[PDB]
């Protein structure tokens, strides 16, 4: 068995262990992924608004 | 409080009337006259005893 250890500072995860099953060799959506991060790029919006 | 590009037109013109003459005609019952036959307005110039 292969493992990867994940560490995070957030409190509400204090004093717990969470484990699941992960495919490290895939990038596309597939029923054997535990989760996929739906991401579309967004860019900065800079201009003047004379409002209020 | 909102932003948009708005496009404007402002027209300038005027219609004037010079000649004071007008003739207009009115036409009615065209369909009525076509659908129903008309035939002769003949009037019996009263050589029967009424005149």
């Amino acid at each position: 068995y292969d493992y990867t250890i994940a560490r995070i500072s957030d409190l509400r995860m204090k004093d717990k262990i969470v484990m699941t099953f992960i495919l490290p060799n895939e990038s596309e959506p597939h029923p054997l992924q535990h989760g996929v991060l739906g991401f579309i790029p967004e860019y900065l919006v800079d201009f003047n608004m004379i409002r209020n | 409080q909102r932003i948009g590009r708005e496009i404007r037109l402002t027209p300038r013109y005027r219609y004037f009337n010079f000649l004071p003459i007008m003739l207009v005609i009115n036409v009615i019952n065209l369909e009525e006259a076509i659908a129903q036959r008309t035939a002769l307005d003949v009037n019996e110039t009263q050589v029967t005893p009424a005149s």
